[PDB]
RNA sequence: CCUUGUCGGGUAAGUUCCGACCUGCACGAAUGGCGUAACGAUGGCGGCGCUGUCUCCACCCGAGACUCAGUGAAAUUGAAAUCGCUGUGAAGAUGCAGUGUAUCCGCGGCUAGACGGAAAGACCCCGUGAACCUUUACUGUAGCUUUGCACUGGACUUUG
RNA sequence: AUUAAAAACACAGCACUCUGCAAACACGAAAGUGGACGUAUAGGGUGUGACGCCUGCCCGGUGCCGGAAGGUUAAUUGAUG
RNA sequence: GGGGCAACCACACACCGAAGCUGCGGGUGUCACGUAAGUGACGCGGUAGAGGAGCGUUCUGUAAGCCUGUGAAGGUGAGUUGAGAAGCUUGCUGGAGGUAUCAGAAGUGCGAAUGCUGACAUGAGUAACGACAAUGGGUGUGAAAAACACCCACGCCGAAAGACCAAGGGUUCCUGCGCAACGUUAAUCGACGCAGGGUUAGUCGGUUCCUAAGGCGAGGCUGAAAAGCGUAGUCGA
RNA sequence: AACCCACUCCCGUUGAAAAGGUAGGGGAUGACUUGUGGAUCGGAGUGAAAGGCUAAUCAAGCUCGGAGAUAGCUGGUUCUC
RNA sequence: GUCAAGUGAAGAAGCGCAUACGGUGGAUGCCUUGGCAGUCAGAGGCGAUGAAAGACGUGGUAGCCUGCGAAAAGCUUCGGGGAGUCGGCAAACAGACUUUGAUCCGGAGAUCUCUGAAUGGGGGAACCCACCUAGGAUAACCUAGGUAUCUUGUACUGAAUCCAUAGGUGCAAGAGGCGAACCAGGGGAACUGAAACAUCUAAGUACCCUGAGGAAAAGAAAUCAACCGAGAUUCCCUUAGUAGUGGCGAGCGAACGGGGAUUAGCCCUUAAGCUAUUUUAGCGGAACGCUCUGGAAAGUGCGGCCAUAGUGGGUGAUAGCCCCGUACGCGAAAGGAUCUUUGAAGUGAAAUCAAGUAGGACGGAGCACGAGAAACUUUGUCUGAACAUGGGGGGACCAUCCUCCAAGGCUAAAUACUACUGACUGACCGAUAGUGAACCAGUACCGUGAGGGAAAGGCGAAAAGAACCCCGGAGAGGGGAGUGAAAUAGACCUGAAACCGUAUGCGUACAAGCAGUGGGAGCCUACUUGUUAGGUGACUGCGUACCUUUUGUAUAAUGGGUCAGCGACUUAUAUUCAGUGGCAAGCUUAACCGUAUAGGGUAGGCGUAGCGAAAGCGAGUCUUAAUAGGGCGU
């Protein structure tokens, strides 16, 4: 705001040469390389995204962090019903990977502390390396052959 | 992420003003003078590690020279006397025997005279 | 210009002044030429009266300067434990080399030095710098002016 | 105005020249206003500067005024090839 | 260079003298070795500049983890460890937040720009205290009188240093209560703080009536648009 | 003499004062001085002409935009090995 | 018990160094009522029924903010709820209603002083002087309305002039002003680039006027393509930085063709016209107990429960279960808006057509296109056709083919913007940052004005904000005492550096200089008592600060009074080379769709083959009479 006249004449005053009150050397004058908003986005590839997804899905098997089940189906949208069903497999803090994400299963675990439910195309390369144990079904192991081959 | 540099500037100032204590007046308390007197007092401490070796060698020589005239030689004919023979003794431990162990020094000097140099 | 040209006057002595000579480097007639009474806070010389202007200063009266109580600035400043002399040295030394002198700390005076303080030197040069002025520099333009076509007609005539 | 009060600028007086009124001239995109509710004994411009005695020769250069005979010379026409 | 006599020529040995060389102890680049460092095997003053390898700060992930009222971040000492940037453990102050590890994202590190904004110094308890119209006693009040009030006596203006209208200012006028700040000193005093009070018009100045220069101007002409000029008119002492 | 102006000397220059003061000077019935109110403005006014004045600024004001004008030129550029 | 000679410890006016406490000062740390930029929705205007902006006035006392307007922190009604209340910077008086209409929130109305387009005439904005009409009122007034100019219309009226126009009155309807950006037109610079500068760039950009809308403009072929065809406009991605244009300089730069978003076309202002949901207020809203330390438990322990609501806020320290909230439904007396029926009228479904017109000649503009072989659109001056058996286009020009009906109109959607709202979100700020402004900020102040424009946060969990005593001027300030977890938390969290002091130790009054470094006597205080360590440093050898400019600076060359805060190689889009990765004679998509970081989308680009100015020919091709040589390529 403001700052458009020379305060004190070029030569003859005794103070150093200044031309604007609103300058980076001065008091509240202005940042000299100011940042306006801008995007942050790499572009990896289509093929390169899949080879990373196919490589974390190998060491997930070699470290026994992967539990394949026949079918995972809750019945009523109630959170204390799903807590008991994860007690059968012996698991807590689970990423649940399935393709039939149902409104019984999605309304549950929106309040569980460490349990997250996703689709097989919503699975990103962070959550497969976080969420210490992953729980896939026998439908989701098929669809990785349609996606990744 | 604005970083404000007011806390890691201070640690580097106190590290200078610790090495520069004991100095006169304004060289030990304000920083734009105490930085010059820390660099300058490091150059002198580099030169004087070499000059330490020259100020004792010139002190050992002038003590052998005084002690060996009282027996009947110079310094320079004594060193040729010991190296006609093979005695192989530093200046540091001759100038100990000149002051403290005076009777062992005289038993050295007579052997340089027997070496006849 | 050469030049304090040469000649006379005024002073004990006159590069200025007054009067003439004319050999005008480079006077000259409405960018006027030569005279001229009265007027100039106008330029230059000479004289009477008068005087601390001066030989050469002496003394007295007030307001500051000096001491005591109250209040209390400013420019300046890399840091100081801040002497002289003869050398050296980016070429004129409180600080280097040699050698003489000096017990520690104030107050009143004086200005030789600290290339003393104030001002990015104005003189001088540069910058394919800036301004504003000039003309017969170049390219244009306001304005003024010539001739076509409009607004714009008939009646006779000379003449292609 | 705040380092220059003059020998500078003014001036009464003198001459030259342009202007016949809807004037020359100036300010205005233009309407219009000054000139001037004046009318060549007036109004603009340029130089010299009361008074006295006077103001010499040169029309090649440049400018203005006068003259048209002849030369070149603009758009406009458009024969001919 | 000085004291002083360490002078010149030929000549001989001896000593002295650098960060040079050698000895001993560490470190590192290079190339090989003996596996390119299991280990060898040969080099290192440096500006402009080119190449290699690291520390720290703030925010995000890992972080509903881990540490902390038995005491966090900070501030302040002391010890100790690395070639270095720096790290680590503790004494006191402090009173609620902090971030192993490894990766990202950078407003990412100041002594200097006659740099910018607050604080404090030297000059220095130094110059000055605003016309060379002079004050001297007394009595009073008060915590305290050169400066306040009254008294007595001296001085100074008197075509102003006196009275009054116009501007302009805006409660400075008057009385109780006060004296931290202000006033170039002190103040009990004040044009200074807090609380009250205080301006009376037919005739004096305004408004109302009329106009000068000048302004605005219906209709009207002129102008790309804004707008310009101007008749009736109505404002302007 | 009031009044308007600024010729000389000294003092002042961190002044009492961003142009005064104390002594002396020039005009003082007019080409005078002055109070109130109006008119003329930025390549534009005014000017007895000095490039003078137009709000302590003038060989073309002041302010906000073009605009973070352009600078082969000065100054500065921050932790280790 | 004597002289002479030699030797020299004390003693500090004041200073130096180290430590220990203080004072000044306000940094660092932690914290926020304030900002900042986005995402997704709204709604895009207010005003002659008197606006945006203000002056003055209003409270039981007194200034200022916030509300209101002589009916003045309010009045009347409907609706919601529900026990305290009298706005904020802040005390003692006085009182109103309880269980409902008191505060308090939303809808509708009534009042609405004077200024301001300001509009009855004037003015120095918040002032003065008035009329007219109908009523009321006492030599003095009060109610209630009216009274501006311009447009259009509409009556009445009637000059020179016989008629009848100008002109003049009366009425009706409309407009005027303000607002950040957006859009279309009118007018339109310069600096700067070109290492100077006149063409050209900058640039039809800044600015200045005039219109209108919630968007505008533009639009339904006298259009483009080549003998194949495509059928309105607007916007994004490619063609392509390519053809062109250019003192052929700096530079400026298309189209054809592809891919997407969106999916309507109709015709006469003028032959003869039509132009059913959401929204402003609310309400319900689940689940915890003992035990330690502490001033105070949410923390240590030990168990249980909730869940379509577990990373919210705040409660005396770290809370899913203490408090307010968080996922779904109900709505709503009454208004508003949006889709509908609907009413009129405009929104407007809804008929031709085209004369000073096309073309032409000088002079200019716009086309990417700077008279250039210059087509085409424009219009300032001057001219001028055929009648859809005609016409005009296909980049000088001409014949042949193709393709469209000019001189009259109307149109949604994709699109641009934010002064104003509301939710939300942050690898955004954390009082020298973030708005100029967290604080009574466009204020104080500086200006004749336009205009410029600051500095200013924090006691505690809670005022429990210090009764009482002693010194003092009856004060200021202290010393106690009390509150508190803590007053060195006392009107204020922490509390650093420069600067100034007061104590304690050791050294300095015959000694010359960047004030340090190497050796080193002595003294001191501690520890086992001395290398156990720390503090002073007599004496003595070597020693002319730091930065910048430069062939060189101790330089008498530059700069710096010291401290604490801030203060300088960044971003975006294109492209080249290296490092490390994916697929590989092939690699990869941009817009845009999408349950949206996935998937689709291969248009386009780079490559797999060159030589030539070009046609062209191809592992070869160009030059040439070349098959010879030679250039480039495999």
């Amino acid at each position: 705001s403001g700052g458009g006249k020379k305060p004190w004449r070029q030569k003859g005053t005794g103070r150093a040469r200044a031309g604007t009150i609103r300058s980076p050397i001065w008091r509240g004058g202005g940042t000299t390389f100011a940042a306006k908003p801008r995007s942050h986005e790499q572009k990896l590839n289509k093929k390169m995204y899949r080879a990373a997804l196919r490589s974390i899905l190998a060491e997930l098997v070699r470290l026994d962090r992967l539990v394949v089940v026949a079918d995972f189906a809750v019945d009523a949208p109630k959170t204390k019903g799903l807590v008991a069903k994860l007690d059968t497999l012996g698991l807590k803090d689970v990423l649940i990977v399935t393709d039939g994400v149902d409104e019984n299963l999605y309304l549950a675990a929106r309040n569980l502390a460490h349990v997250d439910v996703r689709d097989v195309q919503g699975s990103d390369p962070v959550s497969l390396i976080a969420y210490d144990k992953v729980l896939v079904t026998v439908s989701a192991v098929k669809k990785f052959e349609e996606l990744l081959g | 992420a604005r970083v404000k540099r007011g806390v890691i500037a201070r640690r580097r100032h106190k590290k200078i003003l610790k090495l520069a204590k004991g100095y006169y007046g304004a060289r030990s308390r304000v920083f734009r003078v105490a930085k010059q007197a820390v660099i300058k007092a490091g150059q002198y401490a580099y030169r004087d590690r070499r000059q330490r070796k020259r100020q004792f060698r010139a002190l050992w020589i002038a003590r052998i020279n005084a002690g060996a005239r009282q027996n009947g030689l110079s310094y320079s004919r004594l060193i040729a006397g010991l190296k006609k023979a093979a005695i192989e003794i530093d200046r540091k431990v001759l100038a100990d025997l000149a002051v403290n162990e005076k009777a062992a020094f005289t038993a050295i000097v007579e052997k340089a005279k027997a070496s006849l140099a």
